C-alpha cells in the first residue's frame, strides 16, 4: 500500500459552479477567501492566454499555504506539468543561478505531440533472393528482390525487400532461428538474437534467447508523446551520438551542467512554432511552484524582473513565511516578506488566515479518518485543545504514535489515557524553548 | 533453409525422473538432472 | 483557438515609438502614451543608432518605478527592427561560474555587432527517376555512377565522381525522390517522394509524407541571409570543429588573440564588401546590481571602436555601489556615469493612465463599463500602475464565471476585495506581529 | 590476540534498546541505563518505523552533553538491526565542493530507502578439466569438475569462441549463467599451484566448488534508491557509487525512478521498506539547507530523520538570528522533541560499570566511590576516561586490582577541563593570541 504523506488528503479546493467555496470539501477546511483566489488562479492558468503573472501566497507558518498549492495542482490535472522547487535549488556549485531559475522556467512549459510506428518483426525462416530470369547485357544475371519470411505466433507471411538489404543482412549475422524487426519508416535491420526455441539444442550457447514475438507480424500504432521544452533545451545541448571522438569522449566525462546559451532557446521557439503552426505539436503552459521564496537572493530577485514580463514564461505561484526580514544578499535592507518591494508589485498577494479551533478539530478528524485511524470524541475534543494550547501540527503529528500506544495495549481505538501519555512523552517547541532558557547557563 | 527441429526435447536418462537434460554425464556417458539422479546414475551402474 | 509559444505579456501591446515622421512624439499612437520628453530623446537616440556611425555612446533611462522605462526599451526595440540585433541582458546575467565578469561582459559586447552576408549558390531540384551505381569488384576503390532527373518540363542525365556517391549512400536516395542538390558544398537535401513513381512499391521501408514536382528548368539560383554575431564567430574560430558551444555555451574566457584578428579580419572583410557589419544596440536592465568592477571595465570597453550603443536603466536614487560603501547617483560611480546621457521620466496622471488601461484592455479583449473604468483609475491612482493592469484580466475571469459580458463596479470590487495590495497586506501584516518569523 | 578491524570503542558496549514487549524500560539492560522516558519516546518511534506506514517523519533528541543523545541513537539503530537502512551522517559532511548543500541531503534521503526484489538464478560453478574442438562449425565439449561430480556439456560454437577469446585452461574455476553465458574466472585450484614455478601477473587459488554443480533458485536484493539514481545518472555510472564522482544528478531522472518504483510496487514485482536518517550535530545547518528539509519531508517516499544537538537559545548558522536549538521555528513544529536528563549519582555508578566489564577491567568498591565522587563533580566521560589509562598505570606496578591510589595518581597525571582552563589563566600571558 502506498505510505501515508503529510499531504495526501488534499484533493481539491472544493468550489461550487458559481465559484464559492464550501465549508468542507476535498479534504479542505477554512480559507473560503482563499479558496476562491485560487480558483480565480486555476481559470486563469486554464485560460492559455496570460504569462508570466505571479501570486504571493503570504501568511503565518502552518496555515496552508503550501496544502492550498497542491490542491490549485490536483485541480488542474496530469496533462499540465507542475514544478515544484524550493528557495534553495538556485544555489548550485556546477551552474548560475539565473541558469538553475531559467531551467525551471522553461520546465514548467509543455509540448504534446503525436506520431505514428510501423514495423515488420517477428522469426526469420528462409531468405530467397528471388532473380529475373534474364540477365542484362553483360552479365550473368538480374536480382529483381529477396523473400523473407517472418513468422510469429499469429501467422507466417513472406515479404518483398529491396535486394540493398541484404548487404545489410551480411553486415550482422541474419541466419535462419533468429529474430529480426525493421522500422517501416527508417528501412534498416536489426537482430535480436536466437528464438528460445532452439534454446534446448545445446547445452552451453554464449549467447541469451529470446521468447517468440506475439501478435501480427507487422504492426502499426497511434502514440502521443509529452516533453517540456527544457528537454529539447538539453536534447540539443549535449548531442548523444556514438560516432564521433567528441560525443564518445564527452560520453565518458563526468556530465555537468551548461548554461544553455539565448540563441538556442531562439531556434527552438522557431522550430515549435512552425510545427504548431503546421497543427502537429499542441502546446500546453504550466505552473511552477516556488515555496519558501524568502531563501532566494536579490541577484535571483533582479533577474525574476525581467523574468516575469516575458511572453513566454508560465504562471508562477510564490509562498513565503517570513515577516519583516532583512533580504538575503543585502547588509540591513529589510522588507516585508523577505521580498524587494519593487519585485513585490509584480505579484498578486494572496492573504491566509489563522485556524479556528473547530476548523482545527475538523483538520484533525479529518487526518485521522484518511490515515486509517479510530479515535473517541472524549479524546478528540482533548487532542483540539492540545493543538490550540500549542499549535496545529503538534496536534495532528501526535494521531500515529497514539494509535501505536493503543494497539500494544490491544484496544483498537485512542482515548484520553493514550493522548496524555503520548504528550507527557513528547514535547513542544514552546515547552522545549522555555526549558532551553531555563537551564541556559549548562549548554 | 530452415533446418529440421526435433519433436520431444531430452530427457533424465534416469526413467523415473522428467526432468530435461541438463547435462550428459562423463564416467558412463548418460543424460542426467541433477545431484540426485546422478547418484542413481552411478549406484545402478 | 491555438496557441503558439508567444502568449500576451506585460509589454505585448507596445509596437512601437509611435513618432511621426518629424520626430515629435504623439498623445497616442502605436500602445504607448504620455511620456513626451522621454519618448522623443528616445526617437533621438533610435535615429542616432540607425545611422550607425559613432561608437561606445550610452544612454540612461531613469525614473520612478512603473513609469515605461522597460517600456521604452521594449518599444524602440520593435521600432529598430528584427533585422538590426538587439540584446537584453538583466543586471545579474553576468555573474557566472563559468567565465569572469569582464569576460561575460565582452561576450555581451561583442554579441551585439552583427556581420550580415548574402549567399548565393547555384542548385539543382528535381525528381530522382533513377540511379545508377557500379561497384568495383577489387580494383583500388574507385566508383562511377550516373544519375537521371526529370522535371515537368526538361530532363537529363548526370555523370557522378567519387564525392557525391558516398553522400548519395548515406542518403539513402532511391527513386521516386525529389531531391535538391548544392553545386558548390554538395549537400542533398530530402524533400520527399512523389506521387506517380509510388505505385510500384516493395514492402514498407520509406513511410513519410508527400510532395510535388519541382516545375520548371532544372538548375535554379538560391540566396540566403546571414546575421552572426562577433561573439560566435570568435567562439568558431577559438577551437577546431567547435560548433555546439554556440547553443552549449562551454567555451569560458576566450584568447584575446583570437578577439584581435577576429576584428581585423572582419576589418578587411568590410573592406573587401563582400560582407557587411552592422552595430546593434545591448540594454542592460537593473543595471544598478552590476559590481563597481564591471562598471569600470564598461568605462574602457566604451572607448573602443567596435563597442555597441549600450542601453542603462536604474530606479534607484542616492545608494551605495554594490560591492563598495561609496554613495553616488543611480548607484553608480561618476567615472561611468560622467560618460552618458541620461533620460529622466515622469510620474503618470490620470487622463494617461486611463489610456494605458484602455489599450490593456483592448489587448487583453476586455470591455468594462465607464463606471469600471473610473473605478479602476482610481485603485491605478491610490494604488501602482501595475496592479491595476493586473486587476484587469481577474475581473474578466469573475465576469465570464456569472455568464456576463461586460464587466461592471461590483466584480472589480470584489475583485480588489480577493486580491491585496502590498500596502494592505502589509497593514493586515502589522496584527500578526508575533504569528511570523523574524521581526 | 587477534585484533580485528574494529575493537572497543566508544558506544560499542550498548547492543540494542532495553525494552519490554510493553515498550516498558528497564532499569538497566542491553547496556543502558536511566534515560526511561527517553527510550520510552524511542521505543515508540521505533515501532513507528518499523511499521513503515507513514512517510516524512521527524524526532529531535536534545539535553545537556554526556546525557546520552547520540548513544540512544545508536542503541535505536543496533535494536532495529540490519535489513533496514540507516544512514548516520554528521552536520558538517554535507559541505562538499562537488555538490551543493541541496544534492548532499538529497543523496541522503534517497540513501535511507530500500528496495527488495526477487530473482531466478541458475548459475554453473567448478573447476574445468579438458576442453575439446574438432576442425570439420566447430564442435567441442567441456568438462566440469565439483566435489560431488564430473560432468561434461556439449557447447556450441559461439561458447567455442568465447572460451578462446578467453584463453581457459585446465585447472581454472570458472563460473557460466546459462541465461546469458558470460564466463566468470574466478582462479585456479589448490591442487593445480605447482605446475608453474613462475606465477603470472595477476593469479588466485581457490579451493574447488563444492556441492551440486548446476544451482537453480531464488534470490533476494535489498538495493537502495540511492544506487538507482546513480546508474541512470550517466551512461556509466555504477562507478561513481564507488568512487563518489557523482554530482547534481538531474531532477528529470529522480522523478522517473519514483514513477518506475511506484508501478513496480503496483505490480508486487518489489516492496518498499524505509529506514532512518541520522543527522548529529544538527545545530550547525545552512539557513538555507533548513528551509530545504521543509519541502524534503513533505513527499511520498521520505525516511524518517533523528537528530541532535547540543545548543541551547543560540544563532542560527546563515543568519543573525536567535532560535532555540540553532533551528528556525518554522522547521522545529514540524519535529517532536524528545529531552534528556542529566544522570544522578547512581545511575553514574551504574554505568560505569558497564565500561569496566566491556573493557575487561576488575575495579575496587572504594575506586567505583571515588570515580563517581570524580565523575560528578567533572564530566561523566572524563571519568570513563580514566579507567583505560587506570589499568594501564595497575598493570606497570604489576598488579591486577586496581586501587584508590592508582586513581589518584590517573588524576593526579592527566587534566580535565576545569583545571586545564584554572592553570591556563595563571600563566596567560605566556600563551599566544589572548
Ligand atoms: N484547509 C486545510 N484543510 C485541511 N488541512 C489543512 C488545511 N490547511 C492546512 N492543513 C494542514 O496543515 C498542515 C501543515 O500546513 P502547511 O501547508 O505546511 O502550512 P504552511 O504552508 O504555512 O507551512 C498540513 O499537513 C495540512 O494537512
Ligand atoms: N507610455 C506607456 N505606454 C504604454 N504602456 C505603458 C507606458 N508606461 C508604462 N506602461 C505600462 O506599465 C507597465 C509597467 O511598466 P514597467 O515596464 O514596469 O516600468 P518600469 O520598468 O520603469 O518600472 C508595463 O506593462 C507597460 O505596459
Ligand atoms: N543511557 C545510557 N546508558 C549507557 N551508557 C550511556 C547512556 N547515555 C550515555 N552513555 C554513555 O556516555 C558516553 C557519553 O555520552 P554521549 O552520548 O556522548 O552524550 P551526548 O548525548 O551529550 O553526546 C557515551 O560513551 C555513552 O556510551
Ligand atoms: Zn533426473
Amino acid at each position: 500500500t502506498q505510505r501515508i504523506a503529510s499531504h495526501s488528503h488534499v484533493k481539491g479546493l472544493g468550489l461550487d459552479e458559481s465559484g464559492l467555496a464550501k465549508q468542507a470539501a476535498s479534504g479542505l477546511v477554512g480559507q473560503e477567501n482563499a479558496r476562491e483566489a485560487c480558483g480565480v488562479i486555476v481559470e486563469l492558468i486554464k485560460s492559455k492566454k496570460m504569462a508570466g503573472r505571479a501570486v504571493l501566497l503570504a501568511g503565518p507558518p502552518g496555515t496552508g499555504k503550501t496544502a492550498l498549492a497542491l490542491a490549485i495542482a490536483q485541480e488542474l490535472g496530469s496533462k499540465v506539468p507542475f514544478c515544484p522547487m524550493v528557495g534553495s535549488e538556485v544555489y548550485s556549485t556546477e551552474i548560475k543561478k539565473t541558469e538553475v531559475l531559467m531551467e525551471n522556467f522553461r520546465r514548467a512549459i509543455g509540448l504534446r505531440i503525436k506520431e505514428t510506428k510501423e514495423v515488420y518483426e517477428g522469426e526469420v525462416t528462409e531468405l530467397t533472393p528471388c532473380e529475373t530470369e534474364n540477365p542484362m547485357g553483360g552479365y550473368g544475371k538480374t536480382i529483381s528482390h529477396v523473400i523473407i519470411g517472418l513468422k510469429t505466433a499469429k501467422g507466417t507471411k513472406q515479404l518483398k525487400l529491396d535486394p540493398s538489404i541484404f548487404e545489410s543482412l551480411q553486415k550482422e549475422r541474419v541466419e535462419a532461428g533468429d529474430v529480426i524487426y525493421i522500422e517501416a519508416n527508417s528501412g534498416a535491420v536489426k537482430r535480436q538474437g536466437r528464438c528460445d526455441t532452439y534454446a534446448t539444442e545445446f547445452d552451453l550457447e554464449a549467447e541469451e534467447y529470446v521468447p517468440l514475438p506475439k501478435g501480427d507480424v507487422h504492426k502499426k500504432k497511434e502514440i502521443i508523446q509529452d516533453v517540456t521544452l527544457h528537454d529539447l533545451d538539453v536534447a540539443n545541448a549535449r548531442p548523444q551520438g556514438g560516432q564521433d571522438i567528441l560525443s564518445m569522449m564527452g560520453q565518458l566525462m563526468k556530465p555537468k551542467k551548461t548554461e544553455i546559451t539565448d540563441k538556442l532557446r531562439g531556434e527552438i521557439n522557431k522550430v515549435v512554432n512552425k510545427y504548431i503552426d503546421q497543427g502537429i505539436a499542441e502546446l500546453v503552459p504550466g505552473v511552477l511552484f516556488v515555496d519558501e521564496v524568502h531563501m532566494l537572493d536579490i541577484e535571483c530577485f533582479t533577474y525574476l524582473h525581467r523574468a516575469l514580463e516575458s511572453s513566454i514564461a508560465p504562471i508562477v505561484i510564490f509562498a513565503s513565511n517570513r515577516g519583516n526580514c532583512v533580504i538575503r544578499g543585502t547588509e540591513d535592507i529589510t522588507s516585508p516578506h523577505g521580498i524587494p518591494l519593487d519585485l513585490l508589485d509584480r505579484v498578486m498577494i494572496i492573504r491566509t488566515m489563522l485556524y479556528t479551533p473547530q476548523e482545527m478539530k475538523q483538520i484533525i478528524k479529518i487526518r485521522a479518518q484518511t490515515e486509517g485511524i479510530n479515535i473517541s470524541e472524549e479524546a478528540l475534543n482533548h487532542l483540539g485543545e492540545i493543538g490550540t494550547k500549542t499549535t496545529l501540527r503538534y496536534s495532528v503529528q501526535l494521531l500515529t504514535p497514539a494509535n501505536l500506544l493503543a494497539k500494544i495495549n490491544g484496544k483498537d481505538s485512542i482515548e484520553k489515557e493514550h493522548v496524555e501519555e503520548i504528550s507527557e512523552l513528547f514535547y513542544d517547541a514552546k515547552s522545549s524553548a522555555k526549558i532551553l532558557a531555563d537551564q541556559q547557563d549548562k549548554y | 533453409q530452415r533446418p529440421s527441429p526435433s519433436g520431444p526435447p531430452p530427457r533424465c536418462s534416469v526413467p523415473g525422473c522428467p526432468h530435461p537434460r541438463r547435462y550428459a554425464c562423463s564416467r558412463t556417458g548418460q543424460a542426467l538432472c541433477s545431484l540426485q539422479c546422478y547418484r542413481i546414475n552411478l549406484q545402478m551402474r | 483557438d491555438v496557441t503558439r509559444i508567444e502568449r500576451i505579456g506585460a509589454h505585448s501591446h507596445i509596437r512601437g515609438l509611435g513618432l511621426d515622421d518629424a520626430l515629435e512624439p504623439r498623445q497616442a499612437s502605436q500602445g504607448m502614451v504620455g511620456q513626451l520628453a522621454a519618448r522623443r530623446a528616445a526617437g533621438v537616440v533610435l535615429e542616432m543608432i540607425r545611422e550607425g556611425k559613432i561608437a561606445g555612446r550610452a544612454v540612461l533611462i531613469a525614473g520612478q518605478p512603473g513609469t515605461g522605462k522597460t517600456a521604452i526599451a521594449m518599444g524602440m526595440a520593435q521600432a529598430l527592427g528584427p533585422d538590426t540585433p538587439f540584446t537584453a541582458i538583466a543586471g545579474s546575467e553576468i555573474f557566472s561560474l563559468e567565465m569572469s565578469k569582464t569576460e561575460a561582459l565582452t561576450q555581451a559586447f561583442r554579441r551585439s555587432i552583427g556581420v550580415r552576408i548574402k549567399e548565393e549558390t547555384e542548385i539543382i531540384e528535381g525528381e530522382v527517376v533513377e540511379i545508377q551505381i557500379d561497384r568495383p569488384a577489387t580494383g583500388t576503390g574507385s566508383k562511377v555512377g550516373k544519375l537521371t532527373l526529370k522535371t515537368t518540363e526538361m530532363e537529363t542525365i548526370y555523370d557522378l565522381g567519387t564525392k557525391m556517391i558516398e553522400s548519395l549512400t548515406k542518403d539513402k536516395v532511391q527513386a521516386g525522390d525529389v531531391i535538391t542538390i548544392d553545386k558548390a558544398t554538395g549537400k542533398i537535401s530530402k524533400l520527399g517522394r512523389s506521387f506517380t513513381r509510388a505505385r510500384d512499391y516493395d514492402a514498407m521501408g520509406s513511410q513519410t509524407k508527400f510532395v510535388q514536382c519541382p516545375d520548371g528548368e532544372l538548375q535554379k539560383r538560391k540566396e540566403v541571409v546571414h546575421t552572426v554575431s562577433l561573439h560566435e564567430i570568435d567562439v568558431i574560430n577559438s577551437r577546431t570543429q567547435g560548433f555546439l558551444a554556440l547553443f552549449s555555451g562551454d567555451t569560458g574566457e576566450i584568447k584575446s588573440e583570437v578577439r584581435e584578428q577576429i576584428n581585423a579580419k572582419v576589418a578587411e572583410w568590410r573592406e573587401e564588401g563582400k560582407a557587411e557589419i552592422i552595430p546593434g544596440v545591448l540594454f542592460i536592465d537593473e543595471v544598478h546590481m552590476l559590481d563597481i568592477e564591471s562598471f569600470s571595465f564598461l568605462n574602457r570597453a566604451l572607448e573602443s571602436d567596435m563597442a555597441p550603443v549600450l542601453i542603462m536603466a536604474t530606479n534607484r536614487g542616492i545608494t551605495r555601489i554594490r560591492g563598495t560603501s561609496y554613495q553616488s547617483p543611480h548607484g553608480i560611480p561618476i567615472d561611468l556615469l560622467d560618460r552618458l546621457l541620461i533620460v529622466s521620466t515622469t510620474p503618470y496622471s490620470e487622463k494617461d493612465t486611463k489610456q494605458i488601461l484602455r489599450i490593456r484592455c483592448e489587448e487583453e479583449d476586455v470591455e468594462m463599463s465607464e463606471d469600471a473604468y473610473t473605478v479602476l483609475t482610481r485603485i491605478g491612482l491610490e494604488t501602482s500602475l501595475r496592479y491595476a493592469i493586473q486587476l484587469i484580466t481577474a475581473a474578466s475571469l469573475v465576469c465570464r464565471k456569472r455568464k456576463g459580458t461586460e464587466v461592471q463596479v461590483d466584480d472589480i470590487k470584489r475583485v480588489y476585495s480577493l486580491f491585496l495590495d502590498e500596502s494592505r497586506s502589509t497593514q493586515y501584516m502589522k496584527e500578526y506581529q508575533d504569528a511570523f518569523l523574524f521581526n
